[PDB]
């Protein structure tokens, strides 16, 4: 198409633009380097090269790819590791035997050797089709199929060619659409741009909770599925432990991991730790790696994968939410994407902004958090889906007043802090009562209380004991150890056992990863009834050590109740709490006398 | 805009034709006559887009998704009850009861259909274990009782069968004693004489009776216990008296 | 002609300068997408236009030009109330058209109805802390200053839900003489917050008398910036044409300022301080100019925008220019919201422009300004005495600081303590503040007259 | 609470049936002046503007 006019630095200038848009990606020269036209000034177009420009001279042709810079969505995304630019990591590990993509890569974004069985849907010949309807289904998992074959956006017409059932590849076509003549060819996989979100029928308010398995996380401030959550990272404070524990202990059908500016060790530890550990949903043949999607880009790769990693993860999470499954988007971190966008903005020659970041970082960060959420499926088939955006926010430039952490903290309505002492203390997450907050706890308590919750009464009482013990610790330190009363020792003793039983979790057994809502609901009622019975027993005349020694195995069994199996009452309710309430009521009379 | 309305009308007509091929639903098909009228005759995309551009047809995304959610839940509930069949009056009463409900996304009908669909999807690619056979028989009896009693009634047998199938689906490969003891306790706790008679085949009950007789067979080290345990292995149907008589021999 | 170049959201075209400024232009490309925009700059054999549809994917030698012949104006009509629309002026439900009858320019007011009389009609909203500490008038622009991690949307939804129920009892008090209307403008907000504000608008009963603009972070900044001028033009056209008091809430100011800062670096304009644009006074002056009484003595345009800090600092040009350009401000404290106070309205740096000329006779008392000034000075001296009592101690302090320390503790949890659905009149706030104000002697109280102070302590 | 699930559908049937008299006068009064507006609309399009 165009001719190379000049090459200065990492950016390339090409003239002879006769229709090349500023959103389409193409390869400059004969090396097939990754690049995209960022701007255009007259006949000469400005394209940013994210790869090595060695061996490029003036007078070379520029071949366009024929579409915008996006990623391919189809079968085979699970159980594979790729970059943000849709680069095959398993193909580079098979051919080159390395984890870094070389310069001049032009392979496809999906594997073509793994064939899948395509089954036809309820659509027949003669009926009109449209984007959003389920045209078929293809297996993508190791045991079952979860990738629903739907119509892509910007397409409609009649089904002129109906492919039958059988095994086919991604390159071979199985469907054809007829609209105004020869519109285009359809296959198993489809292309979609990463700069445009997936359209749906309508958006709804998120009221469903994320099945993770944290007793203190679900009990104190339960983050619902489909809300924006921000967490401050420290690069070693517990950010990778929450993603690794949330990926393995989580029982969701879909999972998307987005690595924008990681060092490389966390992507290899999370990638190698996935097939070794099993899941809680009874999966087999790599259930952790098959139900999760790996998108890991290091800090030494090009900025196109780091900047397009959030758009590829948001597009794959939008396609997974449009397919009807719930996917959790865990990203780390936004500071590497903001620094990668600021490096391309400063290298391209654009005007700078406050704090050295670009002016579009606030609109891209607001559009990235606003793109996720719970919504219905597009087209006529309405399905239930949710997209939880949990992105970490590390420091950039050695400051705390930048608009990245302040804009992400002010834009989000849920917060989960992480401390360096809490990660060393075996606490996950490292926030007890002052490091986390949530505004959607009213709807989450209305839905979880809508199923069969008793957490709505003990929700404020659970945080009230920790706030009373934390407020009493400063009065005990500054005022004196003998200034506290007997009720403060029972409240701090109940908050220590509730924080040690609920917040104290490091995956010691198989019951500390997956936690039901019934055990967390009865666990707060057992500690609330033990604190109320301890305060009422101490109010009638008794000692603190005489009351704790009078309790004994009743209070000691509540701390060791997490070690027991979760199938105590039917399959999820703890039966030790129901008899422990009457046992604590019978022990309350012996504790007073 | 127009592609979601034309694809929603054609997908609603194709879903209504795929739901009932006999066309015996005059109550549900009576309300959808305005959408089936454009699909039962010659109507191009320009006529539906031109009629929808002037407000001569339904063009609301919330009303079209809410009206299509009842047909999607009815088609998913009628499709998840296979191979059993439901009556047309029961499907019309279930569609009329689901249409008159304010909540059609947060109700227990989609959670029960997703719970039965998880047991059917887990039973469609199950391994060679006895939990897939006992969960297949309990899912067949739960599908027969769910198709016979409807999704609008909250019976204790469908909740106990769904709780036993959900508890059996959460088990692992190192819990065969808990699945056999849970199947024996669930079969002995039923108030009927045989819950698999007239639902499952004789080979499916003979595989479970041969599984329990083969499980209790290795613990017998006597001639009287071997003859008494072998005397209960010639039956082709499963019952509570066979499990109670086999438990007394071991 | 064709598109000569494209840099960000603005595309440079080779069209002639025969068309007038602000005229709509339509770009036709071969990819199957049409984008409409307004010409931001005109020149000889060249022009720069900012499109409101599409961000990337504009061809250079494949784009076409079309002359619409109409200037960039939002059509305001009386049929727009009762439907959900976008920021660019398009409905998201796929329903009927806009059906606008009048033409209102977005760059500056086209009538200029500057009222020559100051407003003295107190407009109530159902908050004893907001209306008591800051005097409100018909058309007084009072913004809410918040920070990162503060629930400004809950206070705006509580002000929108509480605004509409006090108008029937306030209509007989001579506080209002027209109907109440709301203006909904959202830019860079979540769908759950827009549905929460739509639930408060439907619960309050203002859904059939207000227009909603849905703007997110996935659209262009040029289309999102046109929503506040269209909402203020519809509120000013409905208030001036219908003679009704309309309250316009536009959130957030940082999302609208982010589009101006993003549309200032690609242009030839020099940026200002803190990485912001140097022409923010002209853009903020257009929104701040549409405020006050209207022609006829029966209508007004009140603006209650929510402004969030982009960095959590008091040295930004948006809060300094917006706070100085407005006639007041509502301060929000993180310690009040974290302590358990609802709503977290700070009374220390909170001050109103009109305190002695905004209350009249029939709907408010004359001692409300002296009680608000004495409560503000007692709140500031009680805050300094509370900081000195927290730092040094109550034993080292004098006896005069103990009365202000107890008055700040009682007024902190008594005056600013209210529910999310309870209303409070302005007359009950003076009697409730008079009981808490009787903690000191008559010599220490010097922010009121001796007749009103001697008649009621 | 039992009158909020199924009892709110009668308010939409009463509002759809309650607007049948206003939908006829709009097309009835608008159909009369269509010929006078079509001739004025044709003359504006047929003239050089």
């Amino acid at each position: 198409y165009g001719a190379i006019y000049s090459v200065s630095g990492p950016v390339v200038i090409a003239e002879n633009m006769i229709g090349c848009a500023m959103y389409e990606l193409v390869k400059v020269g004969h090396d097939n380097l990754v690049g995209e036209v960022i701007r255009i000034d007259g006949d000469k177009a400005t394209i940013q090269v994210y790869e090595e420009t060695a061996g490029l001279t003036v007078g070379d042709p520029v071949l366009r790819t024929g579409k915008p810079l996006s990623v391919e969505l189809g079968p085979g995304l699970m159980e594979t590791i790729y970059d943000g630019i849709q680069r095959p990591l398993k193909a580079i590990k098979e051919e080159s035997q390395s984890i870094y993509i070389p310069r001049g890569i032009d392979t496809p974004a999906l594997d073509r050797t793994i064939k899948w069985q395509f089954t036809p849907g309820k659509f027949q010949v003669g009926d009109h089709i449209s984007g959003g309807d389920i045209y078929g289904s293809v297996f993508e998992n190791s045991l079952i199929s979860s990738h629903k074959i739907l119509l892509p956006p910007r397409s409609r017409g009649t089904i002129t060619w109906i492919a039958p059932a059988g095994e086919y590849t991604l390159d071979e076509k199985i469907l054809e659409v007829e609209f105004d003549g020869k519109k285009s060819d359809f296959t198993l996989y489809h292309t979609w741009p990463v700069r445009v979100p997936r359209p749906v029928t309508e958006k709804l308010s998120a009221d469903y909770p994320l099945l993770t398995g944290q007793r203190v996380l679900d009990a104190l401030f339960p983050c619902v599925q489909g809300g924006t959550t921000c967490i401050p990272g420290a690069f070693g404070c517990g950010k990778t432990v929450i993603s690794q524990s949330l990926s393995k202990y989580s029982n969701s059908d879909a999972i998307i991991y987005v690595g924008c500016g990681e060092r490389g060790n966390e992507m290899a530890e999370v990638l190698m730790e996935f097939p070794e550990l099993y899941t809680e949903m009874s999966g087999t043949k790599e259930p952790i790696m098959k139900r999760t999607t790996l998108v890991a880009n290091t800090s030494n790769m090009p900025v196109a994968a780091r900047e397009a990693s959030i758009y590829t993860g948001i597009t794959l999470a939008e396609y997974f939410r449009d397919q009807g499954k719930n996917v959790s988007m865990i990203a780390d971190s936004s500071s590497r994407w903001a620094e990668a966008l600021r490096e391309i903005s400063g290298r391209l020659g654009e005007m700078p902004a406050d704090q050295g970041f670009p002016a579009y970082l606030g609109a891209k960060l607001a559009s990235f958090y606003e793109r996720a959420g719970k919504a219905v499926a597009l087209g006529s088939p309405d399905r239930t889906g949710s997209v939880s955006i949990v992105a970490a926010v590390s420091p950039a430039g050695g400051d705390f007043s930048d608009p990245v952490t302040t804009a992400t903290l002010g834009i989000t309505q849920v917060f989960w802090g992480l401390d360096k002492k809490l990660a060393q203390r075996k606490h996950f997450p490292s926030i007890n009562t002052s490091v986390s907050y949530s505004k959607y706890t009213n709807v989450l308590n209305k839905f979880y209380d809508s199923n069969y919750p008793e957490f709505p009464v003990l929700r404020d009482r659970m945080k009230e004991i920790l706030s009373n013990a934390e407020e009493l610790e400063q009065v005990v330190q500054l005022v004196g150890k003998s200034a506290l009363s007997d009720s403060d020792k029972i409240t701090l003793d109940v908050a220590t056992l509730i924080k040690e039983d609920f917040l104290q979790q490091n995956g010691y057994s198989t019951y500390d990863a997956f936690c039901p809502i019934w055990k967390t609901f009865d666990m707060m009622r057992a500690f609330i009834s033990y604190h109320d019975e301890a305060q009422k027993a101490v109010a009638n005349g008794a000692n603190w050590s005489k009351l704790a020694d009078s309790t004994g195995d009743v209070k000691h069994a509540v701390s060791s109740s997490k070690f027991f199996e979760p199938s105590r009452g039917e399959k999820e309710v703890h039966g030790e709490f129901e008899k422990l309430l009457s046992t604590m009521q019978e022990r309350f009379a012996e504790s007073t006398d | 805009y127009h592609s979601q309305v034309v694809g929603k009308i054609g997908y609603i007509a194709r879903c209504m034709q795929t739901i009932d091929p006999e066309n015996n639903l005059k109550k549900i098909r009576e309300d959808y006559q305005d959408v089936l009228i454009w699909a039962e005759k010659n109507y191009r995309f320009e006529e539906i887009l031109e009629a929808s551009k002037s407000g001569k047809c339904p063009n609301d995304l919330d009303a079209l998704s809410r009206r299509s959610l009842i047909l999607l839940e009815l088609l998913r509930l009628v499709s998840s009850i296979s191979p059993f069949k439901m009556k047309l009056d029961l499907i019309e009463s279930q569609y009329e009861k689901m249409k008159q409900h304010v909540n059609l996304w947060k109700s227990d009908y989609h959670v029960k259909l997703n719970q039965l669909n998880q047991l059917t999807d887990y039973l469609k690619n199950a391994a060679p274990t006895p939990k897939n056979n006992f969960l297949r028989a309990m899912t067949s009896v739960l599908q027969m009782q769910i198709a016979q009693y409807g999704i609008t009634e909250d019976n204790e047998g469908i909740n106990q069968l769904f709780k036993l199938g959900l508890h059996l689906l959460a088990m692992a490969n190192e819990k065969i004693d808990e699945q056999y003891h849970l199947f024996k306790g669930y079969v002995k706790d039923q108030p009927e004489e045989s819950p698999f008679e007239g639902i499952l085949p004789a080979e499916d009950q003979k595989i479970l009776v041969k599984t329990m007789i083969d499980y209790a067979m290795p613990k017998l080290s006597s001639k009287v216990l071997q003859d008494k345990l072998s005397a209960l292995s010639s039956s082709d149907v499963l019952t509570k008296t066979l499990l109670d008589s086999i438990d007394r021999i071991v | 002609n064709t598109v000569s170049g494209v840099n960000g959201p603005l595309v440079i075209l080779e069209k002639v300068k025969f068309p007038r400024y602000n005229e709509i232009v339509n770009l036709t490309l071969p990819d199957g997408t049409v984008r409409q925009g307004q010409v931001l700059e005109i020149r000889g054999d060249r022009a720069i236009v900012q499109v409101f549809e599409g961000t990337s994917g504009i061809d250079v030698k494949k784009t076409t030009v079309e002359f619409t012949g109409e200037s960039l104006r939002i059509p305001v009509s009386e049929d727009m109330l009762g439907r959900i629309f976008d920021g660019s002026g398009r409905p998201i439900d796929n329903g009927p058209k806009v059906f606008a009858e009048d033409y209102l320019d977005i760059n500056g007011s086209p009538i200029n109805p500057y009222a020559r009389i100051y407003p003295e009609e107190m407009i109530s909203t159902g908050v004893s802390a907001i209306d008591t500490m800051n005097s409100i008038a018909r058309g007084q622009k009072i913004p809410i200053f918040s920070a990162s991690g503060l629930p400004h949307n809950e206070i705006a939804a509580q002000i929108c839900r509480q605004a509409g129920l006090v108008r029937p009892t306030k209509d007989v008090h001579d506080g209002h003489e027209e109907n109440f209307s709301i203006v909904f403008a959202a830019m860079g907000v979540n769908l759950e917050t827009a549905r929460f504000f739509k639930q408060d608008f439907e619960e309050n009963g203002s859904l059939e008398r207000t227009s909603l603009f849905l703007n997110l972070a996935n659209d262009p900044t040029i289309e999102r910036i046109i929503t506040p001028r269209l909402a203020l033009t519809t509120a000013e056209y409905l208030a001036y044409q219908t003679e009704r008091h309309v309250l316009t809430i536009l959130t957030d100011m940082s999302s609208y300022a982010d589009a101006l800062r993003e549309v200032s670096a690609a242009r030839e304009e020099v940026p200002g301080r803190r990485g912001y644009p140097g022409y923010m006074y002209t853009d903020l002056s257009t929104i701040y100019e549409r405020a006050g009484r209207v022609e006829g003595r029966n209508g007004s345009i009140t603006q209650i925008p929510i402004l969030t800090m982009p960095n959590d600092d008091i040295t930004h040009p948006i809060p300094d220019l917006t706070g100085y350009i407005t006639e007041g401000q509502i301060f929000v404290d993180r310690q009040l919201h974290n302590k358990g106070i609802y709503p977290p309205i700070n009374v220390l740096p909170s001050l109103s422009r009109l305190m002695k000329s905004a209350i009249g006779e029939g709907m408010t008392r004359k001692d409300h300004g002296d009680v608000s000034n004495q409560l503000y000075a007692k709140y500031a001296i009680g805050k300094d005495a509370a900081a000195m009592k927290a730092v040094v101690g109550e034993e080292a302090l004098s006896i005069e600081d103990k009365l202000s320390l107890e008055f700040l503790e009682k007024f902190e949890k008594t005056f600013i303590t209210q529910g999310a659905y309870e209303d409070r009149t302005v007359f009950e706030s003076l009697d409730q503040a008079w009981s808490l104000l009787r903690i000191y002697p008559k010599e220490m109280l010097n922010r009121i007259s001796p007749k009103i102070l001697d008649e009621f302590y | 609470e039992q009158k909020n699930a199924g009892g709110v559908g009668e308010l939409e049937k009463k509002a759809e049936a309650g607007v049948q008299g206003e939908l006829a006068e709009i097309k009835k009064i608008a159909e009369k002046k269509k010929d006078d507006v079509v001739k004025i609309l044709i003359e504006t399009v047929i003239k050089p503007s």
